[PDB]
DNA sequence: TGCCGAGGCCGCTCAATTGGTCGTAGACAGCTCTAGCACCGCTTAAACGCACGTACGCGCTGTCCCCCGCGTTTTAACCGCCAAGGGGATTACTCCCTAGTCTCCAGGCACGTGTCAGATATATACATCCTGTGCATGTACTCGGGATATTG
DNA sequence: CAATATCCCGAGTACATGCACAGGATGTATATATCTGACACGTGCCTGGAGACTAGGGAGTAATCCCCTTGGCGGTTAAAACGCGGGGGACAGCGCGTACGTGCGTTTAAGCGGTGCTAGAGCTGTCTACGACCAATTGAGCGGCCTCGGCA
């Protein structure tokens, strides 16, 4: 049962962090 | 002129029918308006099948053939 | 002795309510119907039944008109009815916009 | 006809005459419907009054 | 359709995609009384706020 | 203030999609059919010919429902211009 | 089938309302809007199946909802007929 | 006097529109269909339109004769207004659920043909039903006098 | 309590209606007919089902003041009722159109054979339009410099 939200929040987890490392680096130049 | 003769009283009677208690002046010379456009829209039908037949007088049946095209039927003269 | 203002209103609509007989006189409306019709063939003729199913036509979409129209002003608190009120009922049944 | 059972009876008068049907076409629910499309000539209209305009 | 592409023109396009048709068919003052019957699919509506909602 | 719900106005008057989620729309037209006839199958093109019908007649229905709430002073629509529109036009 | 009216999800009736070009929607014209267009699917479907029988057919058609649309003063061009 | 306090003009920075440029993906225009079956051309024996006094039906016409129109003003409250208060319609955010995509997979049935029947059309004889006409009363009407209801 | 009004009941009132009649045109009645399409038979498609997944949306909440809603507002006329005007109302006839009949002859339907127009074909074969992204512009608000009016 619960796996399922637990999952799609994690993968919303690598997603959050995949934008925080793009847009951080937004900064460079 | 002749839509004038739709007198004032006549209109007050239809609106009495219609179950209107109290009347602006301004009532009177507009709804002269929609009387008059109504007709010119049934008479140039009628005027229409009357031409088609060759015939140089409106019979009742056109005005009823002219009503029924316009979705305002009448039961009462021929249907 | 004297009735107050509204009285005689309601008197009236009890009335012409009650009645069928025809409520525009014969000539006046005759000589409207023929000069409307001059305009689009010269020199017609009528018969004198066709002008009375314009007659009992016109009447019954009079007095459809004041009792969609009567509708609005009491929606909109009047008990009045004013021009405003017929270029609203006109207008949602598609006729003049 | 029938439904003027309802109409020409009740108002002790013999001979159905143009003011009913209408006081019975347009009273009656089912049908108004079927003749929506139909004035009836010399026929009149139901009374009303609107309760806004009777007086309170 | 004179007066369609007439308008497709002005869209700065080249071929005639269904609104075009609307704009036309329900904005000419003759195809109005027309069409009045007519539902154009996947044609969307003519603009307007109305001039009483606007500010100021 | 008052100014981003008149923003969506200009949004929804300029595109011609269609504005009812799809499959909540046709689960909804499978009940009502079913009252008719049990068992029928839709043809895959009915059921978009009748939300673009539908639609059509929605937003018709609220043009006509609007000029009410003006003429009474207002700028909110309210049941009560919804049942003026439809008796004042005889549905 | 269950409750699927409440699938006309009140932000939906919000855009049609947009396109109509309101302002401001009191929240009863949810339940109302609801209502309103249960009522004109049940008086366009049941044409539309009795065109359906009529041919022996069980699958309903394009062309059974557009006859059934036409009669009643709603023509829509866009699938034939 | 004083002071200054309050006062009036001009570069940053951000936030929608606006218009521009990139590249790529089905969907449009067009070709050749080819293929075939409808349009045409060519007869025929065919129906039904149509240009045309006369019997005469009624559309229109010259009169008088009256209500409802036409005119006035008092008043009467209808309808408008403004300003205040309350909330409920609105806004902006976070979590959440499913709408929507694709993909596989079957058989339901809508699709299509293959035969040829009970169907309904058409004729002739015809009887009968139905129309147009002519013809008594019975009522639904218009009026006058009094009772009951309702307004002020 | 008084007054105008609606309601109600009986006398007296033309003709409307329902009926009986002559008679004519059409509904019936029988035999014949092919062919519509009923029915039966498979063809092959999509309508449907059934999964996995993201991301868009939807739902929820929170804060709140806009807008609605209400009261109380001040201002002017539709209504009331009367006086008062002319106009809608009820008869005499002309002849012009409408109908209707006659013989007017124009065209269509049908069945004929020939043939080219159109509408399903393509990966056609691209590349308008479709996102995707960039760049410009205006406007608005916030700092900052500077004359003068009211106060010590």
């Amino acid at each position: 049962l619960t796996e399922e939200m637990l999952l799609k929040r994690e993968e919303r987890a690598r997603k959050r962090r995949l934008q925080a490392a793009r847009r951080a680096e937004e900064h460079k130049n | 002129d002749n839509i004038q003769g739709i007198t004032k009283p006549a209109i007050r009677r239809l609106a009495r029918r219609g179950g209107v208690k109290r009347i602006s002046g301004l009532i009177y010379e507009e709804t002269r308006g929609v009387l008059k456009v109504f007709l010119e829209n049934v008479i140039r039908d009628a005027v229409t099948y009357t031409e088609h037949a060759k015939r140089k007088t409106v019979t009742a049946m056109d005005v009823v053939y002219a009503l029924k095209r316009q979705g305002r039927t009448l039961y009462g003269f021929g249907g | 002795h004297r009735y107050r203002p509204g009285t005689v209103a309601l008197r009236e609509i009890r009335r012409y309510q009650k009645s069928t007989e025809l409520l525009i006189r014969k000539l006046p409306f005759q000589r409207l119907v023929r000069e409307i019709a001059q305009d689009f063939k010269t020199d017609l003729r009528f018969q004198s039944s066709a002008v009375m199913a314009l007659q009992e036509a016109c009447e019954a979409y009079l007095v459809g008109l004041f009792e969609d129209t009567n509708l609005c002003a009491i929606h909109a608190k009047r008990v009045t009815i004013m021009p405003k009120d017929i270029q609203l009922a006109r207008r949602i049944r598609g006729e003049r916009a | 006809v029938l439904e003027l059972a309802g109409n020409a009876s009740k108002d002790l008068k013999v001979k159905r005459i143009t003011p009913r049907h209408l006081q019975l076409a347009i009273r009656g629910d089912e049908e108004l419907d079927s003749l929506i499309k139909a004035t009836i000539a010399g026929g009149g209209v139901i009374p009303h009054i609107h309760k806004s305009l009777i007086g309170k | 359709v004179l007066e369609l592409a007439g308008n497709a023109s002005k869209d700065l396009k080249v071929k005639r995609i269904t609104p075009r048709h609307l704009q036309l068919a329900i904005r000419g003052d003759e195809e109005l009384d027309s069409l009045i019957k007519a539902t154009i699919a996947g044609g969307g509506v003519l603009p307007h706020i109305h001039k009483s909602l606007i500010g100021k």
